DNA sequence: TTAAGCAATTCGTAATCATGGTCATAG
DNA sequence: CTATGACCATGATTACGAATTGC
């Protein structure tokens, strides 16, 4: 018997805001350890990994480990029915096929229940190779967000090439091309770069887009780059865990 | 009950009482008894041993949008 | 089963010679027909098959008899433990088997239909044979006899009754039976199809069954055996399409000068006649070679092919043409001398059958899914048909021209891949039809036989709107002054509107075209769409039909016919539409805007239910388009600004669970003010009482008068004056007329009654 | 000669905002006592009671009792040509089969607008008079987020109303859910229950009666066994605004 | 085992793309 | 208590299938 009690429930909400449009249906993982899951997209272009682990929850507990197959739109749209300020609780029946959403508004007055109907998935699953990477950039995600908005008028691909001084993003179309160049400074508004190999990898804006979704979740965000393999694009859930992006590049 | 039913379902459709699927059973009651064809006192006493009922007080097609 | 009747004659005879009926229960008897009874099913079933194993008749008619009446027989005896039914045929020791087939093609589309086994009979379900000739709006037994003659659980009281009832029921089971016997004899049904039986070598039972295919390859193997020829077997899956007919471009608008039309008459059978085009002597690309004799021994097409001259080979499918084109010629010349205006439509629909078999095997060449295809001579026909037409075109604009004498140099507006309708110039018909004649047989010399061009008709005035859309007045000669419209393509042939909106647009096209009037039509649309938005307008007039087709391009995407039908009733989960008939509906007032298919009805529904109707639906997507369409090209764009302000002089004008508990507030009758009290009139509106008094009264004066005529035609209708009407025909407008007339009259009724008695009652 | 001078246009703006997506064509009684307005929906399914009191007005006058069939969206429309802080003033003529809104822009300009009236024979409906076991009082924002909530759940909602609260619930292919509301100014909720009822409605028609949201900063609900549901938005000193809706039975 | 062809116009539904009204929070 | 763009909501454009008629 599964519960998790969550007094931010926004995070919930900022959470599938961000994984609807890029998956349908995903598996979540749930143990003592906490919420996990990790699912391609539809495309089979990427991989998202979440990571809700139970010290983060204000209220953990988990009897039988369990594998929730959940329609993230179905759960999207069942979580806006949340105030961004409302208590929420996760608590699933180890037995039964479906998952309960209850929502307490801070003054108590009103409380919200859902039940969620589940449903069995064979969804195919992957591991991820643990490497290690010639580029890490921190930056806030707002920037990155507007860096991907803004290319994506230029063009469908980003080419991310990163030196010793800083990073760039260009890309071309129709209407010309253009790049953004970013160099590293000297707590949520610098850029950090690690680079210990000039990388140049090409990817494309649309799935950039997608994480960028994500940028509720974090004040910053982290991109991990290295020759030929996929780019990792990482939002960290204060205290809860986090939201990694795998995105394969063009070759 | 449902042997009074099939009484006056047989009432409804002897033709030497007169054409009636405009109007109430016991008006044409009387009708006939007026210009005194032959009714019969037995569509009577079942016409007065009830309430205003609809299933008795009524023609066979008083549905139907004829 | 409780009463089956019969009709018999032999044939030639003006009318029947037997007349029978059998019933369940003791009847009364009828004059002029024979009556017996039975008091169970066993004996009435037996007795029927006995009946038909003496009568021994040829062949067996009806209206759907195929796919109700015969299984339900054999069903029902099944049941029942009667072993001597189902053995109704001519062989002695052999029963009856019901089993299912399907045909479908791109003609009539695809039917599925049951068969019940008959060896030495005939069977001619009348149902089929106007479901394969005929392109109707409803296919039921009131309405094809309407539109050619002019015409469940009461049933079930009328046979628990008395035997007076019961005679009452074999009069009109009688009367159904005898309706599909009048309709075969009056069509010439049954001489048509012995004479295609006898022109085209097939039996009479593939005239029921088939297709047009059976036809043409029993024709070309009844030619094939005279010179000693074989055919082969081709089967591909498959080719591609070749390219099919040339349309020329319009100068669209509004004509007032005369256009003539000039056509050619049997175009691609006389193509495949006069070239020498056959599969016995296509030539292939390389048999010509090495000789090289090119003149007068082979031609060449424009899509490419050579093909061999006819002083080497004749051709088979040139003479299996010539026979089937004398024999429509005795057709015609045999039409020629009738008076009788639907006999004279039926030998059209004669000489209709002849010439659509003398193109259907033209067609036979090009279908890559068939028996034997050769794309190769399709390909030569129309490739012939567009250079013929091309050079029509170009020799008439050229030849009448001011400096060649004549009066005015002519201008083609339209042709249509067999006619041509030239613009001459002067506005006196007879000098249109003396030219047209001249142009006509002037343009014929420029072929080889029998290639020619003809007159067919002046136009005058025209009215040309888009490609296969357009309207005109027909002349035949000049003193036969005109003869009727002509509507192609327009919104008044077509079967996927209402009838409000074609009979809308006929009646424009009579006030626009006969009497020159467009200040009459503005009023007649104006009144139309002022009478649509105050609520006085027929259910009749708002009913929409739609064909259910197969069931997988509807499952492809949502409509509403498709939704209404797959929607069972409550009622009835044995009675709903199947795949191939006509679903008619009609659209009610809601607020989902996103889906017309969730807004659609069952008429009856409508009736026993009391649903409201969405006049802007009506107004803005089936009446304003069309409208738009035709008034238009005489004006500029403040016609369309006048329609849509004769709407707007015209659109102010609007007639009006929780409704149970009502509160029915009174209102003054002259200035529409709620007040406390049932009097009628206001107290400031009071002075003037007499006139509104007055006004109203000649209100009720009419609807009384409506209801006396609708509610004695039923009468007349129905036969009696002395008994009951029960008529619920739904192809009827004279029902749910009848109705309506009912309420109106008991609220204007109920209104006069607010202003006192006009004197007492009771001295 | 009718004329009405509202110094809080706004209001005139907001109550359009609530009618005209549920009524296409409605008629107004203006008479000495004010303006009032009762028409059934397209659907004939509910029913809108609007009442200005003549008081509310800053300056009211009607000679004759005149009453035009309005194009809500027409004079929708219209209205959107308002400030939210112009004087509005509704002027007719027993004569004129035209209404005339003239906005008054606070500090050098005049809107006048003339609106085209029209004849309509609208069905018009007595309500009954009667008695309700439940009355909610309630945040208006608060129903109106229950409403688009659960309509993203299922069409239709129940509404269970206890002893100690009330309850909202819908169901449909993404499973089910309900929302609470407990007892405890116009933050609180309180509840009138003489009756334990049980009620289903449409939310597609509650999503319309919530477009009145603005017009006041709470909304009491009234049901009853078997009879249609109501609900009603006050126009402080105006008036209201009452929408009643038909249960699914 | 069974089925004649191509050209063209009209209308409805879902999806794609533009634009404004609230709102939420950093200054 | 007040600017700014991010967010929800509603309307304009395009695409394609179905139906039906003219040659
Ligand atoms: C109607 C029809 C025409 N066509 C082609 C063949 C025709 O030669 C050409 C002309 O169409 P039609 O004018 O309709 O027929 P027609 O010219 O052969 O005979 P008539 O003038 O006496 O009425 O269109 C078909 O292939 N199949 C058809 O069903
Ligand atoms: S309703 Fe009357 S007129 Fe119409 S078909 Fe029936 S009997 Fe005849
Ligand atoms: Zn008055």
């Amino acid at each position: 018997m599964f519960e998790a009690r969550l007094v931010q429930g926004s995070i919930l909400k900022k959470v599938l805001e961000a994984l609807k449009d890029l998956i349908n249906e995903a598996c979540w993982d749930i143990s003592s350890s906490g919420v996990n899951l990790q699912s391609m997209d539809s495309s089979h272009v990427s991989l998202v990994q979440l990571t809700l682990r139970s010290e983060g929850f204000d209220t953990y507990r988990c009897d039988r480990n369990l594998a929730m197959g959940v329609n993230l739109t179905s759960m999207s749209k069942i979580l806006k029915c949340a105030g961004n300020e409302d208590i929420i609780t996760l608590r699933a029946e180890d037995n039964a096929d479906t998952l309960a959403l209850v929502f307490e508004a801070p003054n108590q007055e009103k409380v919200s229940d859902y039940e969620m109907k589940l449903m069995d998935l064979d969804v195919e699953q992957l591991g991820i190779p643990e490497q290690e990477y010639s580029c890490v950039v921190k930056m806030p995600s707002g920037e990155f967000a507007r860096i991907c908005r803004d290319l994506s008028h230029i063009g469908d691909a980003v080419v991310i090439s990163c030196a010793k001084d800083g990073v760039k993003f260009s890309a071309s179309g129709e209407l010309g091309n253009g790049n953004i160049k970013l160099s590293q400074t000297s707590e949520e508004e610098a850029v950090t770069i690690e680079m210990n190999e000039p990388v140049q990898l090409t990817f494309a804006l649309r799935y950039l887009n997608f994480f960028t979704k994500a940028t509720p979740l974090s004040s910053t965000v982290t991109l991990s780059m290295s020759a030929d393999v996929p780019l990792v694009v990482e939002y960290k859930i204060a205290d809860m865990g986090h939201l990694k992006y795998y995105l394969a590049p063009k070759i | 009950e449902e042997a009074e039913l099939e009484l006056l379902r047989q009432f409804d459709l002897a033709w030497q009482y007169g054409p009636c699927t405009g109007i109430t059973r016991l008006q044409r009651w009387c009708r006939a008894k007026q210009m005194g064809l032959e009714p019969p006192p037995e569509v009577w006493q079942v016409l007065k041993t009830h309430p205003g009922d609809p299933r008795f007080q009524c023609s066979l097609w008083h549905l139907y949008p004829l | 089963v409780i009463q089956i009747c019969s009709l018999g004659l032999r044939w030639g005879e003006p009318e029947p010679f037997l007349r029978l009926a059998l019933t369940l229960r003791p009847c009364a008897p009828i004059l002029g027909a024979k009556v017996q009874s039975y008091e169970k099913e066993e004996d009435l079933l037996q007795a029927w098959s006995t009946f038909i194993r003496i009568m021994d008749p040829d062949v067996i008619t009806g209206y759907n008899i195929q796919n109700f009446d015969l299984p339900y027989l054999i069903s029902r005896a099944q049941t029942l433990k009667v072993q001597t039914f189902p053995f109704l045929g001519r062989v002695a020791g052999l029963c009856s088997n019901i089993r299912d087939s399907s045909f479908q093609s791109k003609q009539t589309g695809r039917r599925d239909t049951k068969v019940v086994s008959m060896v030495g009979r005939v069977q001619m379900d009348m149902l089929q044979v106007l479901l394969r000739e005929y392109k109707l709006r409803s296919y039921t037994l009131n309405a094809v006899s309407f539109h050619f003659l002019g015409e469940h659980s009461i049933i079930t009281d009328l046979q628990n009754g008395n035997d007076q009832t019961r005679r009452r029921l074999a009069v009109y089971c009688l009367k159904d039976a005898y309706l599909p016997l009048r309709l075969l004899e009056r069509l010439m049904v049954l001489v048509n199809a012995v004479e295609m039986a006898r022109v085209t070598g097939v039996p009479l039972s593939y005239l029921l069954s088939r297709g047009q295919q059976v036809k043409v390859v029993s024709q070309l193997l009844r030619q094939a055996m005279h010179e000693g020829l074989l055919m082969p077997v081709v089967k591909s899956e498959g080719g591609e399409d070749y390219t099919g007919a040339t349309v020329i471009e319009p100068l669209k608008g509004y004509y007032d000068v005369p256009i003539a039309t000039l056509d050619f008459s049997s175009l691609y059978p006389s193509i495949m006649m006069a070239h020498n085009l056959c599969y016995t002597t296509l030539l292939r690309p390389g048999t010509a070679q090495k000789l090289g004799l090119t003149e007068d021994q082979f031609i060449r097409t424009p899509t490419g092919d050579e093909f061999v001259k006819t002083s080497v080979r004749k051709g088979l499918l040139p003479q299996i043409l010539e026979n089937l084109l004398s024999a429509r010629k005795r057709a015609k010349a045999e039409l020629a001398k009738e008076t009788d205006p639907l006999r004279r439509q039926v030998l059209d629909g004669r000489q209709l059958a002849l010439k659509v078999s003398a193109n259907s095997v033209y067609g036979f060449t090009g279908a890559q899914v068939g028996k034997l295809p050769c794309l190769e001579i399709s390909q030569s026909v129309t490739g012939f048909g567009r250079q013929m037409i091309e050079k029509t075109k170009q020799l008439v604009e050229s030849k009448y021209t001011v400096e060649n004498g004549y009066s005015t140099s002519a201008k083609v507006v339209y042709g249509d891949t067999d006619s041509v309708m030239c613009r001459f110039g002067v506005s006196s018909v007879a000098e249109a039809m003396a030219l047209g004649r001249e142009a006509a047989d002037w343009v014929s010399g420029h072929f080889p036989s029998p290639i020619r061009l003809e007159f067919e008709k002046v136009y005058f005035p025209y009215l040309l709107i888009s490609k296969k859309r357009y309207a005109g007045l027909l002349f035949s000669s000049r003193p036969d002054a005109h003869d009727r419209m002509d509507c192609k393509g327009l919104e008044a042939v077509r079967r996927d509107n209402c009838p409000l909106v074609a009979n809308l647009v006929t009646a424009s096209l009579r006030r626009l075209l006969i009497d020159r009037d467009p200040e009459g039509a503005v009023a007649h649309a104006q009144d139309v769409i002022s009478d649509l938005l105050c609520n006085r307008i027929d259910i009749s007039q708002l009913v929409i039909t739609k064909e259910l087709t197969r069931a997988a391009s509807d499952y492809a995407g949502k409509q509403a016919h498709v939704e209404l039908a797959e929607r069972m009733r409550k009622r009835d989960p044995g009675s709903a539409p199947s795949l191939g008939d006509r679903v008619p509906y009609v659209i009610i007032s809601a607020a989902k805007g996103v889906a017309a298919y969730m807004k659609s009805e069952d008429p009856l529904f409508v009736l026993e239910h009391s649903l409201p109707i969405d006049t802007q639906y009506y107004l803005e997507q089936q009446l304003a388009k069309p409208l738009l369409r035709i008034f238009e090209p005489i004006l500029g764009e403040g016609r369309a600004e006048a329609v849509l302000l004769r709407g707007d002089h015209t659109r102010c004008k609007t007639v009006l669970g929780l409704l149970a508990f009502a509160k029915r507030r009174n209102c003054c009758i002259g200035c529409r003010t709620v007040l406390s009290h049932q009097g009628a009139v206001c107290e400031f509106c009071q002075p003037r009482e007499s006139e509104l008094y007055q006004k109203e009264v000649s209100h009720l004066n009419a609807l009384e008068e409506r209801f006396s005529r609708l509610w004695t035609q039923c009468q007349r209708c129905q036969g009696s004056l002395h008994e009951d009407v029960i008529c619920t025909s739904r192809d009827c407008p004279i029902f749910y007329m009848r109705k309506k007339v009912r309420k109106d009259l008991e609220d204007q009724e109920q209104l006069l009654r607010r202003f006192g008695p006009p004197g007492p009652e009771a001295w």
